[PDB]
């Protein structure tokens, strides 16, 4: 829903009409294609909330 | 509020129920279609008073 | 989920 946004040191995703930063995550984003296609795409580490729960 | 023009068009596409990646994965093609369409309107006015 | 919870 939001725009990817940066304060210079970090990247966040934020709703259009009121500033609120959130950590970019599998649950506020979706995947298509691959990195070769898009104009102006940038590199960052998208978080996965399941990953610390791999005990089972 | 300033916005990069390609990202504006992604929201215009999202507003008609086409997922926003469809712009970015085709941006070159969509630009060439838009520029060509503008050319035809100039020809219509250049001929059809 | 289960293809990860195979851990
Ligand atoms: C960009 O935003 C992040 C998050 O608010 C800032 O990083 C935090 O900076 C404080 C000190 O000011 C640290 O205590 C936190 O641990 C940092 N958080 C994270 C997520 O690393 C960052 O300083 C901001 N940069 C600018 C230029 O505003
Ligand atoms: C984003 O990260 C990728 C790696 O995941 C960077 O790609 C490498 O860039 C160097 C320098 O041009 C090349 O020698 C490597 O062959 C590239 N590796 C791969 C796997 O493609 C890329 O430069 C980064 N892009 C930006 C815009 O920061
Ligand atoms: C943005 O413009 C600069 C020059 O002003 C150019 O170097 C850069 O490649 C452009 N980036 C994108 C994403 O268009």
């Amino acid at each position: 829903e939001g725009v990817f946004v940066s304060n210079g040191t970090h990247w966040f995703v934020t709703q259009r009409n009121f500033y609120e930063p959130q950590i970019i995550t599998t649950d506020n984003t979706f995947v298509s294609g691959n990195c070769d296609v898009v104009i102006g795409i940038v590199n960052n580490t998208v978080y996965d909330p399941l990953q610390p729960e791999l005990d089972s | 509020l300033q916005i990069p023009f390609a990202m504006q068009m992604a929201y215009r596409f999202n507003g008609i129920g086409v997922t926003q990646n469809v712009l970015y994965e085709n941006q070159k093609l969509i630009a060439n279609q838009f520029n060509s369409a503008i050319g035809k309107i100039q020809d219509s006015l250049s001929s059809t008073a």
